[PDB]
DNA sequence: GCTACGGCTATACGG
DNA sequence: GATTCGTATC
């Protein structure tokens, strides 16, 4: 066909999906193939929008025979893949094989499965191209406000303590000291009350805190950033950090906030680059930014 | 700085606004089940609201708990989320709890917050448990009060299968037929408070705020705001916050009252003789329309009014206006529940009845609609004429219709049954009974 | 005017599943700060079981009362909040250890509002991660219970290990009732469910019966100084809560029982070495 | 684009001083605003004649700086469910922030007639038990959708139809504060077809001087039309079938008004009519309710409002 | 009616096994099953009367004593009985015997509603604990008992594929291409299909299609066969084969499916047929 | 160190 | 709102 792909590490793919999961299960999952490999962008409201990336050396084999084109866009259901690569790659004697095809547009995204014995096939039909653009949930490169590396473990710890907590709001702090102090808090509105879990300073956690003043260059100390969401939108990335070993926090002045998953098989391939782009709620309230203020000095 | 219904309340029990018979009554009751071995186990207190449903049992508690409790109330929350609780056991744990009431620890128990009754599945529970509490093998028992406000449940869901705890908010659509009717369950029904305790109970709390009125020279137009008050609400305590509200003016504010809503029997009369305030037709359909639609957009209100039109002279009226109302309500049953069908078959009846409206007619007492023994008896027929079907297909071999069994084969067969079998297991009757 | 701190894996735990207690047995949980001693208690809304846990100052590695700087002179203070808000807090993190867990209020003048009428709760974990909470509490007046000393009237002193099995094994879905008949020889409790016939001997609610006989052996210390009648899902947990701090100096696993007659109230009272334990349950008067 | 809002929130009153109308009322809540004491009140009227920035003014003066963690807004935007109300709302009760002596929490249960039946009967015990901290503002359009333990609590608030003088004071504030050029008939015309509506006269204000700059009578009706409800009258009380058919068809089909809209604003027109026998009104019901029947079974043509004209001109002549 | 007999697992472990094959298939199908004790041979039935039947045999000599009398023809008495509660026996014993055991089943009808005192021992380590049980059941009369027949298939021309045991190098291939349809949530209907030998699973919808196929070797004894099944037919197939060595499956073109199953005893060999239409 | 199983939790269903 | 019975009071 025009593309075909194949791999047997049936639980990296699994792994990816599962990442899509959190976004709905039962909508539309849009995927690019191009020679860099192949994607699955999803979009919920248009405030939050999740792009897997799985690198050509993540499979075996990757020919994409489309001169052509660039890049192959197809809409599909997502909770049948979902379905289908939860093989589990079980009896390690005979590893199930994956197979990824697509002939091009009106022909079925194909997805068979070899189980050396057993050649089972699954022809998902693609859908017209809803009128979206990816490129509106996208952030600035010049107006970064701040950019944070945090280990997956601790913010994974600090989600899941949120959603316990029940969170039906929640904020973000990022404020630089010149004394080499860095705080980073996650502070969020639930039945509770005023909630605050504070990052560790310590590098084996807070990496690299580095706040900015909107043009991505300079380094004020003493300034805060702040940034309300929602966090139902700040949930999805939840399971994404549940595979993550670091993950890059970036923000600008348009209120998007951009989580990089940094996932760490094949020795070629980097990993599964999982950015998640999110909005920020406008806060018409104007004092609740002052409360937020005044909790962090006390 | 508080309200005037909570600084003014009862102390003692001769000054809640309560009539002497209904009192009377309560403390029998009470009394009665207060007893070893109570013939009434629970008490169901019905009414409007604020008719005094708890502001009686509260200060009866106070006199009779200390008087039987070897040596108050315990209200029942439903704002109580226990960890480990489903939302569904919060009322069967504290009947499990109240349960040891006894003496040397006597106390009434008092459901006032009724539990989430207007859940399908916790209304079930609701009424299992009462069964129990009535059916209880325990020998002794704490006594059990139930107040229930009835008031209508307004139109909020869209759908045409509303029940009825989607309609009223009553003892009958919160506790079923064997609860009601439970021998060991007395029934106090309250009424609203008249016009005479109200004006009595409004000019204490007058005098008692005597200063604050004087000052603002509130006294002079104090009982045209009693009596108006009075006569237009039954209620205890927004009479008193309408009274609060008025003294704590400075101004001509018109003082204002919540409205009552007009029951099935009130508005089928007010349909067929007329309202006592308004002479206008219009402006009351309107107003029962706008007020009461819940009640008026329904078919047991057409069905009342042709059930009860009868009753205006008890009979005595023209055969000619009586086909011009049948006529109307018969070709209202065509528009399929349009808003102009009621609104033209509730206003041709009082127009009728208006144009023959003189002084000296004895009407009648009126009555609710007789369809629901209609279909029961039709349900009876429907069974009888299953199992006739039944019984003529596997002791013989013969396939008939339900239609032509209700024509033929349900009166003509239990004759032929009586006579070649009986006179010389089956069925040998009329199917669902003689034509009488 | 008040800090406690904990920085003990069993100390935490028995926290946790002191309050999860409190907080199952009424939905917001009353605390009294002392001189000596913290106190958290529930009371039950028909006023038929109240558990009362007295943490000693002991219990807790910093504790710091200052009343000087609602209250109640007996100095005393008190206040009501959430039980569902409280054990969400307290609860152990899977994968992460609580370091410390401060509990603190600061009811001072200089205080912002944002922390006034705000109980105060600071937790740190093994990765260091602090996170720190405001649960809101509402001042309350402390009434104490004389039952502690109204009948300290035999008493029942058992091995909680295999009466906690037992319990375990019933259910508090369908049985409710449990009858602790004990006698001079031996001591028999069985969980059983009275059954109620509806109209014509129809089952309303069925009947069920599990009973477990303890001989005297088992039985440490019984001194009849007999049939008594209360419910089963207090006792079931309260006594799950002294097993929760694994402590094997002080090796006690054991309850203590205090009742008269069928109408007083049976006090259960279980110890630890920083930890006091009680619960009240009325009883069936039902001779 | 710009940030400039649009009037109705450009100028949205902020002070109780500023909301027209209603002098009766707006004075008692100053009144309470002053004293302090705010009974528990149930605010109930027409859409647009103040009902929502009347709350919100009285809320804001009677708490100062203490706005931010002393109301609780509710609106229908919001899940009001029981769970909230047992949770929340419960929550919000139970606070014990320091006010100034008279002063009390409101709660702005803003929209409380699409309120569920079960949260308002936990409402009822929530105003119940805590009454001696917490206030609640019921605001609604129909007092009738609120369950009557819980109107038995409150004081009743009816806010009235605002008349064509403060509605006339408020549109020339805001043309005093935008520099707009009128005309008392263009004013008039905006009176006459704000129907007392404050928000629909100043979106027309704004709508006119967008598209036209002076407010006349002509820039007016070429832009917004005369309401379709004294349309419907004129053409449902004439004399004769001729001059009512015109009135139909020129001002009511070649407009863009659907028959299902005629039909529908006629039964309302004739519900509320005047000056009309008994008999012939429940005679003119029928009739529009037959022709209601066609159009929603399909038949919604001109030729059905012709002859539904034609049968009320034959009830009005001698039936 | 008078009805006593008496199993050992321990002494026999094939027909036992199929005992339990034939208990939890019909546990697993519906509530309630037939069961007719004919007086050389015992077939457990759940019968719906779209649906699927079972139709399952069991000799007599499975069991150590099969005494059945009863005034009805060739000694047949007919029960309906509660699959749960003897399940629920059923995995007690099993659970006797996982502990240490060799005690035997003393099954008897003691009393048209009826039940079966079903008592056993059990031993923990040297003490003797009785376990006695009563499922209540009730009588299906005679008239009622030749209402139910087994459905009968033929194939003047169709076909049946021999399924490779399970014990074989093919068993575990095959059974996992049985299985590989159901780790599907949104499936309902399989379409089968014959060729002369391949035999594949088809799901054909709106947006999505299924074509899993079996590449390995394949035996049929002695023109294409397709017809449309449930999922939960054919997951009950899959437990069927899962305690099958012997599977006989047939296909009937847009007619039914019959899965047949066998176990060669020798003897009399006990075979469970689940017909499907 | 790995797997089974109990507890926690998200989600579809029912009246 | 209608009738019928029963009080309490002026
Ligand atoms: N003289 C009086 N008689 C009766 N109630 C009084 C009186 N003065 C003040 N009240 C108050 O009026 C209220 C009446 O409440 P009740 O009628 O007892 O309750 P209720 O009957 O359940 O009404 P609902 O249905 O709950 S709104 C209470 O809050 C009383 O304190
Ligand atoms: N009396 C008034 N004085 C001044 N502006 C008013 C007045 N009434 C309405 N408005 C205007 O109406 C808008 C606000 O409408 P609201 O007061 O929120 O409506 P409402 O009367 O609460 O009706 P609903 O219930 O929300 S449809 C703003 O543009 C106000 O300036
Ligand atoms: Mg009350
Ligand atoms: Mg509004």
């Amino acid at each position: 066909n025009k593309f075909s792909a194949s791999t047997v590490h049936l639980e990296h793919i699994t792994t990816a999906l599962s990442c899509l999961t959190p976004f709905g299960s039962k909508d539309d999952v849009l995927i690019f193939i191009d020679a860099d490999g192949l994607s699955f962008v999803r979009e919920n409201n248009h405030v939050i929008k999740i792009q897997l990336l799985l690198s050509r050396e993540l499979f075996m084999s990757y020919s994409y025979r489309n001169e052509t084109e660039d890049h192959m866009k197809l809409c599909v259901k997502i909770n049948h893949i979902l379905d289908s690569v939860s093989v589990m790659n079980r009896n390690s004697d005979d590893i199930v094989e994956c197979t990824l095809s697509y002939d091009g547009h009106g022909s079925p995204f194909v997805l068979i499965f070899e189980d050396s014995f057993i050649s089972e096939r699954v022809e998902y039909s693609t859908y017209l191209i809803k009128d979206f653009d990816t490129n509106g949930l996208e952030l600035d490169r010049e107006r970064i406000s701040f950019e944070a590396i945090i280990k997956g473990e601790a913010l994974h710890s600090a989600l899941k303590d949120l959603k316990e907590i029940g969170c039906k709001e929640c904020y973000v702090y990022a404020k630089t000291e010149a004394n080499d102090e860095n705080v980073f808090a996650l502070i969020s509105k639930s039945q509770l009350g005023f909630s605050k879990i504070k990052l560790p300073s310590n590098r084996s956690i807070l990496e690299k805190l580095q706040v900015f003043d909107g043009d991505s260059t300079t380094v004020i100390d003493g300034f805060a950033v702040i940034g309300f969401f929602d966090f139902t939108s700040f949930d999805k990335i939840r399971k994404s950090t549940k595979i993550a070993s670091k993950v890059l926090f970036r923000m600008d002045v348009h209120g998007v906030l951009s989580v990089n998953i940094l996932s760490q098989l094949p020795k070629d391939y980097p990993g599964i680059v999982i950015e998640v782009c999110m909005l920020e709620k406008e806060s018409i309230d104007e004092a609740a930014q002052t409360e937020i203020e005044l909790l962090m000095e006390t | 700085g508080e309200q005037w219904y909570e600084k003014f309340k009862p102390n003692c029990l001769e000054q809640v606004a309560i009539h002497k018979r209904k009192l009377k009554d309560v403390q029998e009751a009470l009394d009665a089940m207060f007893l070893p071995n109570a013939k009434h186990r629970i008490l169901l207190l019905s009414g409007p609201s604020g008719c005094s449903k708890s502001t009686v049992i509260k200060e009866l508690s106070k006199i009779l708990v200390p008087k039987y409790r070897q040596n108050k109330v315990t209200e029942f929350r439903g704002d109580c989320i226990v960890n480990d609780l489903p939302q569904m056991e919060s009322f069967s744990e504290f009947l499990k709890g109240a349960r040891y009431l006894v003496m040397s620890n006597l106390s009434l128990i008092l459901i006032e917050d009724l539990p989430n009754v207007f859940h399908i599945d916790t209304r079930r529970r609701f009424q299992q448990l009462i069964l129990q509490w009535l059916y209880s093998s325990e020998p002794l028992l704490p006594p059990l009060v139930i107040c229930i406000t009835e008031c209508e449940i307004p139109e909020n869901d869209n759908n045409y299968r509303k029940f009825g705890i989607d309609y009223t908010f009553s003892a009958e659509t919160i506790m079923n037929k064997e609860i009601l009717m439970h021998p060991r369950l007395k029934r106090i029904k309250f009424n609203p408070i008249n016009s005479t305790l109200l004006k009595k109970h409004l000019k204490f709390i007058c005098v008692q705020n005597m200063k604050m009125l004087k000052e603002k020279n509130k006294w002079n137009k104090r009982q045209e705001v009693i009596d108006y008050i009075a006569q237009e609400t039954g209620d205890i305590r927004s009479a008193i916050t309408t009274l609060q509200f008025w003294a704590t003016s400075s101004g001509s504010l018109p003082i204002s009252t919540r409205e009552s809503t007009i029951s099935y029997f009130h508005a089928i009369g007010k349909v067929i003789h007329g309202s006592h305030s308004t002479n206008n037709d219009n402006e009351m359909i309107n107003n029962l329309f706008e007020n009461s639609n819940n009640l008026l957009s329904k078919e047991d209100f057409k069905l009342g009014i042709l059930e009860n039109y009868n009753t205006f002279n008890k009979g005595e009226f023209s055969i000619s206006d009586a086909s011009s109302i049948v006529d109307c309500l018969s070709e209202c049953d065509n528009m399929n529940g349009l808003p102009e069908s009621n609104e033209y078959g509730l206003r041709e009846v009082r127009k009728t009845f208006r144009n023959i409206s003189k002084q000296g007619h004895n009407h009648g007492t009126v009555y609710f609609p007789r369809e629901w023994k209609v279909r029961k008896l039709q349900n009876s027929f429907k069974v009888q004429a299953e199992d006739w079907l039944n019984v003529s297909l596997y002791k013989y071999n013969a396939v008939h219709s339900f239609r032509n069994i209700t024509l033929e084969f349900g009166y003509y067969a239990p004759l032929i049954r009586k006579c070649q079998s009986y006179k010389k297991i089956d069925v040998v009757d009329r199917i669902g009974g003689p034509i009488e | 005017s008040f800090k406690a701190t904990i920085t003990e894996s069993g100390k935490q735990n028995i926290w946790f599943r002191a309050i999860y207690v409190l907080s199952t047995i009424q939905d917001d949980i009353k605390i009294t700060v002392t001189t000596n001693e913290l106190i958290a208690w529930s009371m039950n809304e028909t006023d038929t079981t109240l558990c009362q846990v007295r943490f000693q100052k002991s219990f807790f590695e910093e504790y710091e009362f200052k009343p000087h700087e609602g209250v109640q002179v007996i100095k005393l203070y008190s206040f009501r909040v959430n039980g569902r808000h409280l054990t969400t807090i307290s609860r152990k993190p899977d994968g992460d250890g609580i370091k410390s867990f401060t509990i603190a209020v600061n009811n001072t003048s200089t205080c912002p509002e944002s922390l006034a009428n705000r109980l105060i709760v600071v937790i740190e974990m093994d990765s260091l991660i602090v996170k720190e909470y405001c649960p809101q509490f509402q001042p309350i007046k402390y009434d104490p219970i004389i039952i502690n000393l109204k009948y300290k009237i035999n008493y029942i002193c058992c091995n909680s290990t295999l009466l906690k099995n037992f319990l375990d094994n019933c259910n508090v879905n369908v049985t409710d009732e449990v009858k602790l008949e004990i006698n001079v020889h031996r001591l028999s409790i069985t969980a059983f469910t009275k059954a109620v016939y509806g109209k014509n001997n129809d089952l309303l609610r069925n009947a069920l019966s599990m009973s477990n006989t303890i001989s005297t052996l088992d039985l440490e210390h019984y001194c009849l100084f007999k049939s008594i009648i209360f419910k089963l899902k207090d006792f079931k947990n309260f006594i799950t809560i002294g097993p929760s701090w694994k402590t094997t100096q002080d090796g006690n696993d054991n309850i203590s029982l205090w009742f008269c007659h069928p109408g007083d109230p049976i006090l259960m009272q279980m110890q630890k070495p920083g930890v006091k334990l009680e619960l009240v349950e009325v009883t069936d008067s039902n001779i | 684009l710009s940030l400039q809002l649009p009037w109705v929130e450009k100028y949205r009153p902020q002070v109780l001083s500023d909301i027209v109308g209603n002098k009766e009322t707006i004075d008692r809540l100053q009144q309470i605003a002053k004293d302090g004491n705010m009974p528990h009140m149930i605010i109930s009227g027409m859409p647009g004649i103040g009902k929502t920035t009347s709350v919100h003014c009285l809320a804001h003066e009677l708490l100062g700086r203490s706005y931010a963690d002393g109301v609780l807004e509710l609106n229908a935007s919001d899940d009001r469910g029981i769970d909230v109300v047992r949770n929340q709302i419960k929550h919000f009760a139970q606070k014990k922030l320091h006010l100034p002596p008279g002063k009390h929490k409101i709660v702005i249960l803003d929209e409380a007639d699409s309120m569920t039946a079960g949260a308002q009967q936990a409402l009822r015990r929530t105003m119940e038990l805590y009454s001696n901290s917490t206030r609640f503002a019921f605001a609604c359009n129909q007092s009738n959708k609120i369950i009557e333990p819980l109107q038995s609590r409150c004081a009743i608030l009816r806010y009235s139809k605002l008349s064509d003088e403060d509605v006339l004071k408020r549109l020339l504030q805001i043309i005093k504060l935008e520099d707009v050029k009128y005309t008392n008939d263009g004013l008039e015309a905006i009176i006459f077809t704000a129907e007392g509506d404050m928000r629909q006269a100043i979106n027309n204000l704004q709508s006119t001087v967008a598209g036209h700059g002076l407010v006349n009578a002509d820039n007016v009706f070429k832009i917004v039309d005369s309401p379709h409800p004294l349309i419907v009258k004129k053409m449902l009380l004439a004399s004769n079938l001729e001059d009512s058919i015109q009135i139909l068809r020129t001002d009511l089909w070649k407009k863009g008004y659907s028959s299902i809209d005629i039909v529908t604003t006629s039964f309302r027109v004739t519900k509320n009519l005047a000056q009309v026998k008994e008999s012939v009104r429940l005679e003119m019901i029928k009739e529009i309710g037959l022709t209601h029947m066609r159009i929603l079974e399909g038949v919604g043509t001109y030729l059905q409002l012709a002859s539904m004209l034609a049968k009320i001109h034959k009830l009005n002549n001698k039936a | 009616m008078k009805l006593k007999l008496i199993v050992n697992g321990c002494e026999a472990p094939d027909d036992y096994k199929l005992l339990r094959t034939t208990i939890n298939t019909v546990a697993s199908l519906r509530k309630t099953a037939i069961l007719r004790f004919n007086s050389e041979r015992l077939t457990i039935i759940s019968t719906p009367k779209d649906t699927g039947q079972l139709w399952c045999t069991i000799p007599h000599d499975v069991f150590r004593l099969y005494t059945v009398i009863s005034a009805r023809e060739l000694n047949t008495i007919t029960m309906e009985c509660n699959c749960d509660s003897l399940l629920s026996v059923f995995k007690r014993y099993d659970r006797v015997m996982n502990q240490g055991s060799s005690s035997n089943m003393t099954i008897k009808l003691q009393s048209p509603i009826c039940a079966l005192g079903i008592t056993f021992e059990e031993i923990v380590h040297n003490k003797v604990i009785m376990h006695s049980f009563k499922v209540p059941v009730k009588l299906l009369f005679r008239a009622q008992d030749t209402r139910i027949q087994e459905p009968m298939i033929n194939y003047i021309q169709l076909m049946m594929y021999k399924l490779p045991p399970i014990s074989g190098e093919f068993g575990s291939a095959f059974h996992g291409f049985i299985r590989r349809v159901e780790r599907y949530s949104n499936v309902n209907h399989i379409h089968l299909m014959g060729v002369k030998v391949e035999l594949k699973i088809i799901v054909n919808e709106l947006d999505w299609h299924l074509e899993i196929c079996w590449n390995g070797p394949l035996d049929s004894v002695i023109s294409t066969h397709e017809v449309i099944i449930r999922c939960k037919d054919w997951k009950v197939c899959s437990k069927l084969y899962a305690a099958f060595e012997e599977v006989v499956l047939a296909i009937s073109h847009d007619e039914s499916c019959v899965f047949h199953c066998s176990l060669d005893r020798g003897r009399e060999r006990g075979q469970i047929i689940y017909y499907i239409a």
